[PDB]
RNA sequence: UCGGAGAAAAUCUCCGAAUGAUUAUAACCUAGACUUACAAGUCAAAGUAAAAAUAUCUUGACCCAGAUA
């Protein structure tokens, strides 16, 4: 029971686990667009 | 060491060896590695690969921990499935 | 000024490593390999250890 | 000898006779060898089992090609520059 | 101050790598490890150039150059030096002729028939398996009348039993001309036989021009020859021999694997069993074991055993 | 500590070993000579040690490497000092299993 | 029989085999220099003041293999020495006397400028399309 | 106590560390070596596994108590 038990609940896990790394690998994805989004897009659009 | 006891006029082992090394019936001992559980987090990974493993003992120290166990500690065990069955003989030692 | 925390992961495995972060930092989350599952997946903070 | 035995069935013998053709002897005979142990109890149970082994290969068709390996890679590039050249 | 400076990355590599080529008196790496023609040249040129066409063609990026003429070209003009070099590179000149190296002049061919018209044209360094050359290939050389000449193909690596050695598939004497059906069959043709797990065996054709009609009777051959022993050739001491009316003039030779119709040349023909060969590496360097192997992991011990498999003495 | 020479010239080294230690690059890798994080050169085949002064080319990217090159009198290039390992034995040989 | 006396050791004199087959050494050091010299063949292409070159050398400093623009041959088919299309049809030539000479795994070791130039890029199109492989397998160990 | 610079390796002349932020998260296993009284400390081919190579820059033993699985 402890392997079946310990089994299924790598397999749920490991079933979602391609979403959250997305989202994962989504969120710092826009975390750098607002370094970039301030940076050269806003401050040098300014000093133009 | 107490070499002859009050009781029974024997040499005692000293129960510190008995619960830190590994003696091999050729001769070698084996000990882990000093702070191999200890502040894992700030080691290098090759570092504390070199702590996990088991170490063999230099002539001299192996000189002393004879010196501190007795007969009983150095005799040929016979244990089923022994996982160190065949650590127990030398081969192709010419020296 | 820093923490040492405890990446648990997500794959459903106890698997676990500590890390550091610097106190102001948000709680952290990377990607790392799993022995047991023997694949990359999320580790989530979720306990701390010690203070360093 | 592969052919002339009969408790194999002649279409194994067949299939088996392609796909092993490296062991088989001028005689016409498979030979099979192992130096694994110094027992020949366990040397001939490999022998006997590797037996076992091709019929089975041999009876069950392996569909699957499964990735390409290094050494394959190295064999079909090789082998289509053969190609080109021979297109005279 | 005084000298400019490169401002360029290419500029200081390209002087790099001629300094290194230049000896020096410090150790280094390398040393441990007519005039018509050329006015008829210009006056195409002038007429490639003139044309307007072939610019549009270049400047629109579409133009494209014709490989078989061109091919055709490099063996006429320049080709023979690059095939000197490729035969020095396979060592062919070092091993035939001692070091002693020819000049091919005469652009041979050959090409082995698959069944139809399917030529598989055997150039220098091509790889053709013995499958394909189970027969006698065809050999053209343009050698034009009135012109004796004798042909040649060899393994070079071979002779199972002795190093130094080359097995003859077969040697055509007194070839009149480009025609090579009148040779003399000295030796009938062997079908490749390169051992399995022996690597690629390199086989080379060679061309000599016959100056006048000699008797090669001590290197004629028992047709049919199936004992492969007696195959036993060296070039050299073959060549000496007739180093008088004997000077090579045509190179061509192809690698080749191990293939099932080598199991067939070995038992049909050969009649022995053939011979399986494996690369085998030295065993890894260890230092001499210690009784004491102070600081060394579990491990130390299983690198100096002989046998996996537990003993148990007088037990 | 103890940064020095391990081999010397001429030396029979086996795999693996450390031919020298170095703070700074006063030895650079040469042929089947390997370099450590901390800068140590080791031997990546068995063989005699070599040292020989070689031309410097840097990689391309880097942009002191290129521009210190680069700003360089065109007469001449500067050089450095490398460690090489001659291999001393054939990768293997061929030998016959059976005769089938 | 004589025939089937057979050497114990083969003695495979072919200077080739052992990296045909794979296994032989390349050097592995050089970790400090540009390029890495962890190759069994190379593709130099030097573009001159007005012609382009082309070679395939060994380890050793041997070259095997050379197309060059100053080639007459060429010449008379080539409309400008140098030029994109000279680039892109001195490949296909060196393609075919590669393939010639059995030379199917190569090295090519581009700087970055020269990667980027469009004229290199369609060298090494036309020697893809010949099969020539611009990268060789990792050593067999 | 240890590290960096000079004297130049014996005592002298000076600066810093008991970390710091960055981050690609940096796996397991295993030849040969460095260093070293012991103890601790370094580098690393090959193989396998993840991914599509990389961690970059500048330290305290044993016992004994804990924490979670
Ligand atoms: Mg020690
Ligand atoms: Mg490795």
């Amino acid at each position: 029971a402890r392997r079946q038990a310990r089994e299924q609940r790598i397999a749920e896990c490991m079933a979602k686990m391609p979403q959250m790394i997305e989202n994962w690998r989504k969120q710092k994805r826009e975390r750098w667009e607002k370094i970039q989004a301030d940076k050269e897009r806003r401050a040098r659009l300014q000093a133009e | 060491l107490t070499y002859c006891s009050t009781r029974k006029g024997k040499r005692k082992t000293v129960k510190s060896v008995v619960h830190r090394f590994l003696r091999l019936h050729s001769g070698l001992w084996l000990r882990r590695k000093a702070g191999y559980k200890k502040k894992l987090w700030k080691k290098s990974t090759a570092r504390k690969k070199r702590l996990r493993e088991f170490v063999f003992c230099s002539k001299t120290q192996s000189k002393l921990l004879d010196k501190m166990t007795t007969s009983f500690w150095k005799r040929r065990n016979w244990y089923a499935g022994d996982p160190y069955q065949m650590y127990h003989d030398r081969t192709n030692l010419r020296v | 000024k820093t923490i040492l925390v405890k990446l648990v992961s997500q794959a459903g495995t106890g698997f676990s490593f500590n890390h550091k972060r610097s106190r102001l930092r948000e709680k952290l989350s990377l990607l790392h390999y799993d022995p047991i599952v023997n694949k990359k997946v999320l580790f989530v903070e979720q306990k701390k250890i010690r203070s360093l | 000898h592969l052919a002339s035995a009969d408790w194999i069935e002649e279409p194994v013998r067949q299939k088996i006779a392609l796909t092993h053709k490296n062991k088989i002897n001028k005689a016409g005979e498979l030979v099979l060898t192992s130096e694994s142990s110094r027992y020949q109890f366990r040397n001939l149970a490999e022998c006997l089992q590797k037996i076992r082994d091709m019929i089975a290969e041999a009876s069950q068709v392996p569909k699957e090609p499964s990735k390409e390996d290094a050494r394959l890679q190295r064999l079909r590039i090789e082998k289509m520059n053969r190609e080109r050249l021979r297109q005279k | 101050e005084r000298l400019e400076k490169y401002r360029s990355f290419e500029r200081y590599r390209r002087r790099a790598e001629q300094e290194a080529r230049a000896p020096h008196w410090w150790r280094t790496y390398r040393e441990h490890f007519r005039t018509q023609k050329l006015l008829e040249r210009k006056h195409f040129l002038r007429e490639l150039r003139a044309n307007v066409e072939e610019e549009r063609a270049a400047r629109l990026r579409t133009a494209s150059i014709p490989l078989e003429a061109v091919r055709a070209e490099w063996e006429r003009t320049c080709g023979p030096y690059h095939k000197q070099r490729l035969a020095e590179y396979y060592g062919l000149y070092r091993d035939l002729f001692h070091g002693a190296t020819f000049v091919p002049w005469v652009p041979l061919h050959v090409a082995y028939a698959v069944g139809e018209e399917d030529l598989i044209p055997v150039y220098h360094g091509n790889e053709v398996t013995p499958t394909e050359a189970s027969r006698a290939p065809e050999v053209t050389y343009e050698a034009d009348k009135d012109s004796l000449w004798t042909l040649l193909f060899i393994n070079l690596d071979g002779h199972l039993l002795e190093p130094d050695a080359e097995y003859v598939h077969w040697l055509l004497t007194n070839i009149p001309s480009n025609r090579v059906a009148e040779g003399q069959e000295t030796c009938p043709y062997l079908p490749p036989f390169p051992a399995r797990g022996s690597g690629f065996h390199r086989f080379a054709f060679l061309l000599f021009k016959q100056d006048k009609p000699i008797n090669f009777s001590e290197d004629t051959r028992p047709s049919p020859c199936y004992q492969l022993a007696q195959r036993t050739f060296r070039t050299f001491d073959f060549y000496k021999r007739h180093q008088e009316a004997m000077t090579p003039a045509g190179l061509a030779f192809f690698q080749c694997r191990w293939d099932d119709s080598v199991t067939h040349t070995f038992h049909q023909l050969l009649d022995m069993r053939e011979p399986v060969f494996e690369f085998v590496r030295p065993p890894p360097y260890h230092p001499k074991q210690k009784r004491f192997p102070h600081e060394q992991p579990l491990r130390y011990l299983d690198r100096y055993r002989d046998s996996h498999e537990p003993t148990y003495g007088i037990y | 500590k103890h940064y020095g020479i391990k081999k010397m010239e001429g030396h029979y080294v086996h795999a693996g070993n450390i031919l020298g230690t170095q703070r700074q690059f006063r030895w650079h890798p040469g042929a089947h000579v390997g370099l450590g994080r901390n800068k140590c050169l080791y031997a990546l085949e068995e063989g005699i040690v070599r040292y020989t002064k070689d031309v410097y080319v840097p990689n391309p990217k880097n942009t002191e490497a290129v521009d210190l090159v680069t700003s360089l009198p065109k007469g001449a290039v500067l050089y450095k000092t490398f460690v090489h390992v001659v291999p001393a034995k054939p990768e293997g040989t061929f030998k016959l299993v059976d005769m089938l | 029989k004589e025939n089937e006396a057979v050497a114990p050791e083969f003695t495979n004199r072919n200077p080739r085999n052992l990296e045909l087959l794979g296994v032989a050494r390349k050097e592995r050091g050089w970790a400090t220099v540009w390029p890495n010299r962890e190759f069994w063949h190379r593709l130099r292409v030097v573009k001159t003041q007005h012609h382009v070159e082309a070679f395939v050398e060994h380890l050793n400093g041997q070259v095997v293999v050379s197309a060059s623009t100053r080639e007459w041959a060429i010449k008379k088919h080539l409309y400008s020495t140098r030029n994109v299309v000279a680039c892109e049809s001195i490949g296909r030539v060196l393609a075919q006397r590669c393939l010639e000479a059995g030379i199917n795994f190569m090295v090519y070791q581009p700087t970055p400028w020269e990667a980027s130039s469009d004229s290199i890029k369609r060298l090494q199109n036309a020697m893809t399309e010949s099969g020539v492989m611009l990268r060789e397998p990792r050593r067999i160990y």
